[PDB]
């Protein structure tokens, strides 16, 4: 998930 | 019977003393002391000073940083453009008129401010919705073999503009109306007057159902699914300290994002509803002034949450502000 | 002949029309439109909204973080206490009186505001001086075998209070005086009226020489020595990338710190001097309003520079603001 | 210098 999270500016 | 009526307006004060005047024509210094009008202006000044740098900078920084110009960020830029409509469409007009003590621009000015101001805060609202949808699609991977690209980003943005017109446009053409609200210095939608010639009642519902409940449900659903997908991915790999932080930061943020959405629209909903259901009661201008205080300050606290707290954006800002360095 | 005089005041407007009134007694709506008084209040509001969180938080955060309570930080706390005197002594009083259009608290209120307001901005000024001295002592190691400890920190702070009283106290007791300035809503020191019964002229000099030139020279000297000591230590070890950054950040900061000191006191000096040397000329309230705009906004931009840009402080703040985490 | 700089909040 971490890569989709980063893209979202969420993490 | 509590107000004074007129062709395109409703002053929340009794003319039994014969002092009430058109908000388009003369100061309303009987609704509120002149110092309270000054304080209104003090506040608008605050929101312009804070809201314009923060929102504009966002746009500017995106121009200086190639890594910011990705599809997942279109809606965040949309959000900043919307806030700017709020700042110039809404706040500056109200700064000016408050310093007269009445709405000096007449009914046209009223429609105009009303439209842009309303238009700005709806694009924002729907931006926030669209965002949760995108974030849920990309992360929760609800559709299989689907990858979010630039053409979905664009529709997302445009869907946001269409939904706004779907409530900014009606009052200009017969379904509800714009009129000075509260202290008569800013023009909003009429939702507190039962004005059958325009059907205020039905609009108030439609706005409540479509532009309040729907958004609320969608946001809660998407971010529910997401705090779920992430709490699960983290249970299924506790050997990663990083994956553990990620799930805790994402939860903290979703809470913040939801609570701030309520703080912004809940008052407006709470009042709209309670007015609708206590139709035989008198509501003061300052009673109408409250939900507008909360909803308008979102032109500052929204960029703080969705931009200043977005790691990518924050860094580019610090760079740009510190003269190219650091 | 440009003003109207009275026992404890000087209105910068001509009574030839017979409209001029005591700033202690009636609105001055002939010096400036009422909307300009509202705008004055808008601004004070801004400085209270920005200046009080930022300055108070500084104090608060120091209470929550053990690592902040070191001698080299006493003067920075002093700086924040001083800004708070500016905010409450100065800004809130002026918010209130501006909303009347005159100085409603009378001559006592005038002395009071004047004293605290003046007292606050001098502790700040001298804090900034003391700081450069400490920073020069500790880093440039000018005295051999000397280590800066808690008892030097305290003297440093106290020297700051003494220097302030050395100019806040005189006008209360005969050497110069406090009177409403500009639009008559805030009481400053009289430096623009030649009022022989109190010796305004000599005080204006003494303030210029002692409370302006001295501070300027010291600051320039200490930070000169320091950007020197650090540029040299870095030349003599270019094999350290870290030592190279350190010297470049310290230079950038010193420039920022010096330029901001000028932006704050230079106007006041520039005007004081030019008034002194063009004694046969008429100066408008808004002409007197300018140097006070610059000097007062330092209750916001000073904490930003000396606190929000201090690595130690910044982190503790982010921690405290984000609910204990991050 | 780096240790005196840090103490000063300068670097
Ligand atoms: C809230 O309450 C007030 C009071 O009821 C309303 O204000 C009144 O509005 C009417 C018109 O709609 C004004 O009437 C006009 O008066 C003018 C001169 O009258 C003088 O004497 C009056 C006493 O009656 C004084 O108080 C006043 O200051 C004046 O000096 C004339 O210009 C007009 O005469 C014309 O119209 C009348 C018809 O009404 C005809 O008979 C004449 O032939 C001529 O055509 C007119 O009479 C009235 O002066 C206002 N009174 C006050 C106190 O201001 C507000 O309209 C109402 N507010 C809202 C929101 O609607
Ligand atoms: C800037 O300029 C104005 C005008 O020069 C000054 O205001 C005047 O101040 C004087 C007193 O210092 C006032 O004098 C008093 O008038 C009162 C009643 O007079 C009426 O008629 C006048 C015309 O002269 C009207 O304009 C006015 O509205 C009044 O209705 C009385 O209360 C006083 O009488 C007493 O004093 C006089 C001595 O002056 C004696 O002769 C009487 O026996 C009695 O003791 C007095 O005369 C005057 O009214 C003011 N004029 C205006 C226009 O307001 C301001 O003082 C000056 N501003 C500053 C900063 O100093
Ligand atoms: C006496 C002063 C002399 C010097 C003036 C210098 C002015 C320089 C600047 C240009 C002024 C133009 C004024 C034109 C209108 C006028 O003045 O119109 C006279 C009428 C008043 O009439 P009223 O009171 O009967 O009715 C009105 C109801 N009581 O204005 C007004 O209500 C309108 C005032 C509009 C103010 C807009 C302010 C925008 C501020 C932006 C931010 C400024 C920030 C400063 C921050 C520190
Ligand atoms: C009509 C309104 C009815 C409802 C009022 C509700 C008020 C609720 C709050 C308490 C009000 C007490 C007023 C007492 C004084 C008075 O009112 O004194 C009447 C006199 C006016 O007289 P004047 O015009 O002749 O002279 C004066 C010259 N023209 O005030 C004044 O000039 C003083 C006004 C002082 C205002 C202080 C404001 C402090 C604001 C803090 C921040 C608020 C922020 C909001 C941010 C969104
Ligand atoms: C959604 C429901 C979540 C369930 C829990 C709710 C209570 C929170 C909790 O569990 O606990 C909240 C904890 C509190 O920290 P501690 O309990 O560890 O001290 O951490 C948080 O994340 C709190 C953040 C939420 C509140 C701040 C954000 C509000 C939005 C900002 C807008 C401000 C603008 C106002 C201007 C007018
Ligand atoms: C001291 C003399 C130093 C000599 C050079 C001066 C010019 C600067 C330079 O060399 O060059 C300055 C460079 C500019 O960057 P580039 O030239 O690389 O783009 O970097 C800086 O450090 C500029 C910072 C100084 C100005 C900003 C800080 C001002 C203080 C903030 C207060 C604001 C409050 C105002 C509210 C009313
Ligand atoms: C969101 C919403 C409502 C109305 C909100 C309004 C009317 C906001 C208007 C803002 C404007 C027009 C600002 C202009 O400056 C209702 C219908 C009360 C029901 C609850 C949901
Ligand atoms: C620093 C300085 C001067 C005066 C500054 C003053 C008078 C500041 C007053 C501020 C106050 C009193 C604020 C109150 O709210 C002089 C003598 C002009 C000479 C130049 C140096
Ligand atoms: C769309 C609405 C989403 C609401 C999400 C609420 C998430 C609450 O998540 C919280 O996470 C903590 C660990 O970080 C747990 O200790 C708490 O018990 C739990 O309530
Ligand atoms: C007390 C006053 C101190 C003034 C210090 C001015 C320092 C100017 O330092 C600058 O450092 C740069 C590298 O970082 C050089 O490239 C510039 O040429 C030089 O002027
Ligand atoms: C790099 O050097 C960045 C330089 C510029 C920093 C500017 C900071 C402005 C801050 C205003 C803060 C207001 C806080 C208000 C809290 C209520
Ligand atoms: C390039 O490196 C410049 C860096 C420093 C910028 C510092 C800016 C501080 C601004 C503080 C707020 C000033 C305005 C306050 C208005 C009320
Ligand atoms: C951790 O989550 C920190 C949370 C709180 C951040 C609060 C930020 C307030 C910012 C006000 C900024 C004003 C900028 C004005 C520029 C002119
Ligand atoms: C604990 O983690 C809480 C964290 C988030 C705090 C977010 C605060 C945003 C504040 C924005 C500015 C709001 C006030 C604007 C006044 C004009």
């Amino acid at each position: 998930i971490l890569e989709n999270l980063k893209d979202c500016g969420l993490f | 019977m509590c107000g004074t009526e007129g062709p395109n307006f409703y002053v929340p004060f009794s003319n039994k003393t014969g002092v009430v005047r058109s908000p388009f024509e003369a100061p309303q210094y009987y609704l509120a002391e002149p110092w309270q009008f000054s304080m209104l202006a003090a506040y608008m000044f605050l929101l312009i000073m804070l809201g314009f740098p923060i929102n504009f900078l966002t746009l500017y920084v995106t121009v200086q940083h190639k890594k910011l110009r990705t599809p997942l960020n279109y809606i965040l830029l949309n959000l900043a453009v919307a806030d700017l409509f709020m700042v110039f469409g809404g706040f500056t007009t109200t700064l000016y008129t408050s310093l007269h003590g009445y709405f000096v621009f007449g009914p046209t000015g009223c429609n105009l401010q009303g439209f842009f101001a309303t238009l700005g805060g709806e694009i924002a609202l729907w931006s926030l919705v669209v965002l949760a949808i995108e974030r849920y699609v990309v992360v929760c991977k609800p559709m299989s073999n689907f990858r979010f690209g630039e053409n979905h980003a664009i529709m997302g943005v445009a869907f946001t503009w269409v939904m706004a017109l779907a409530c900014a446009a009606p009052p200009l053409v017969g379904w509800s109306r714009y009129i000075p609200e509260g202290m008569q210095c800013s023009c909003g939608i009429d939702y507190y007057t039962p004005h059958e010639e325009t059907n205020n009642e039905s609009f108030v519902i439609y706005m409540f159902v479509v532009h309040f409940i729907i958004p609320l449900i969608v946001i809660f659903f998407c971010y529910g699914q997401l705090v779920f997908t992430v709490k699960e991915a983290a249970a299924q790999q506790q050997e990663s300290a990083t994956t553990q932080k990620a799930e805790k930061e994402v939860t903290r943020m979703v809470i913040i994002m939801v609570i701030a959405f309520l703080i912004c629209w809940l008052p407006y909903a709470g009042v709209a509803f309670y007015i609708f259901t206590h139709q035989g009661s008198c509501f003061g201008p300052i009673f109408m002034t409250i939900p507008a205080f909360f909803a308008k300050t979102s032109a500052v606290y929204n960029p703080v949450i969705y931009i200043m707290m977005n790691k990518q954006f924050r860094n580019c800002m610090v760079t740009t502000l510190c003269c190219g360095k650091n």
